[PDB]
């Protein structure tokens, strides 16, 4: 019976501080409507007021369906600004009150008690593991795991997912354990839905929780999933492909015993296919990949080897950008640094020498000095075959040694000694 | 896509 | 043999 559109704060502090039951859900809504428009959410003035505790309250009002979805939308745009907002809301205590949300009979309002533990979680590691303390993740995954989940809107399932999603996110301190070990298991179910929106969200919440320390990158490897992501690394016609790569990635980085897991769910067969990719970042991804597969066991390197990406990361070192060739070069000094004698001589046979010196001229201290190491190790592995000379003479040949010369007029320590140490144990 | 990017880490429900 | 880099290290 009013024009909840156009109330003022004023209004609604007056109708929220009323004992009238019609005029405090006026009150709500009006305050909803107003945090709901673009231009400016006056999210700071509600605060000021002291409602919170109040809309806190109204979550808690089961005889009131209305006043709970109202507050709970209200509360869920005030928890989706900054730290300070956000922490409002949980300082007004709405975390446990959500959860008890969570149980609701009416749907739309556990759906927007999920949405807003996804925001204050969605903060950082702190309210995170608030969250968690409280117990949202039974309740949550509740509603996930099921016989029925078919019959959850997609819309409701992609926003449980994200929420979710929110739980494995950030680190320092990365999440509790055994809430991962409670959650992983839906992830990896949720690894095989059809939604699109669901697929990316779940493939980026494996993916934080193997960015970390080889005990989290073993939790996720044990169930099973990798084969699943490996699948989803090659959908080359969706846009999965992205974070399916990244939590290969991360796993790749821990035990040579995790990086076997990978290459045995049969990840490389993919990689010719990302690493021509159009689409660069994904050039990089895969580049970075590799040259943790490049720094690993020699039957690791073997792998890689056989399955014909070698002239790959020749031509990406090659005809990449700059971001993408940085991470070519750590996949040929891993190679060079790690692998036999053989695996050395194919690689100098698909043409590595020449794109690799081109990048000393590179503005990077870093990246210098490994190409330096891996020519070095180069001459290492000609030494043995008594080839020296040959390479020297090639070098000298094709700029290389003009290249190795130009570093000897260059301010850094380091690289004037590498740079000098090659041209005396090889150009003499 | 747009879905190839990270989630958003906190989303308002507007309009 | 060198070192995996993490994603930090890109």
């Amino acid at each position: 019976n009013q024009g909840t559109v156009n109330w003022s704060v004023d209004d609604i502090v007056k109708g929220i501080n009323s004992s009238n039951v019609e005029n405090q859900l006026q009150a709500t809504q009006a305050a909803r409507k107003l945090l709901s428009r673009e231009k400016q959410p006056p999210i700071d003035n509600i605060i000021r007021a002291g409602l919170i505790p109040k809309f806190v309250s109204f979550l808690g009002r089961t005889d009131c369906s209305p006043i709970q979805f109202e507050s709970a939308w209200a509360l869920t745009n005030i928890a989706s600004g900054t730290s300070e907002q956000t922490k409002a809301v949980v300082d007004g205590g709405a975390i446990p009150a959500f959860i008890s949300l969570l149980a609701s009979p009416h749907a739309h309002i556990s759906e927007q008690a999920v949405w807003a533990l996804g925001n204050i979680a969605g903060d950082g590691s702190v309210f995170r593991d608030l969250v968690i303390k409280y117990g949202a993740v039974d309740p949550l995954l509740a509603l996930l795991a099921v016989p029925d989940m078919s019959s959850l809107a997609c819309g409701y399932l992609r926003n449980l997912t994200w929420t979710l999603s929110n739980l494995c996110r950030n680190k320092n301190p990365a999440p509790p354990i055994d809430a991962v070990e409670q959650i992983l298991p839906t992830l990896v179910r949720l690894l095989h839905h059809d939604d699109p929106e669901v697929l990316a969200d779940t493939c980026w919440a494996i993916s934080y929780l193997t960015d970390g320390p080889n005990e989290r990158i073993g939790m996720v490897v044990k169930t099973g999933v990798v084969p699943q992501l490996v699948k989803l690394l090659g959908a080359s016609e969706l846009p999965i492909v992205t974070p399916a790569l990244r939590a290969i990635g991360n796993i790749v980085t821990g035990t040579d015993e995790q990086t076997q897991v990978v290459i045995d769910a049969g990840a490389l067969a993919v990689f010719p296919s990302l690493l021509t990719n159009p689409k660069t970042n994904i050039q990089k991804e895969a580049t970075w990949t590799m040259s943790n597969i490049t720094a690993g066991r020699q039957d690791q390197i073997q792998q890689v080897v056989n399955h014909g990406l070698v002239p790959f990361l020749v031509s990406v070192l090659s005809k990449a950008d700059f971001k993408t060739q940085k991470e070519a070069v750590w996949a040929v000094t891993n190679y060079t640094s790690g692998g036999t004698v053989e695996q050395i001589v194919y690689l100098v046979h698909c043409g590595i020498i020449e794109p690799l010196m081109n990048l000393l001229t590179a503005k990077d201290t870093k990246i210098i000095l490994v190409i330096l190491d891996a020519i070095s190790n180069i001459f290492q592995a000609a030494e043995k075959l008594g080839e020296t000379e040959k390479l020297s003479i090639m070098i000298e040949e094709c700029g290389g040694l003009d290249k190795i010369e130009a570093l000897q007029n260059h301010e850094n320590e380091s690289v004037y000694k590498a740079s000098l140490s090659l041209i005396e144990k090889y150009f003499s | 896509s747009e879905l190839a990017e990270q989630p958003e880490r906190k989303i308002t429900r507007n309009q | 043999r060198n070192q995996k880099r993490k994603h930090d290290e890109i």
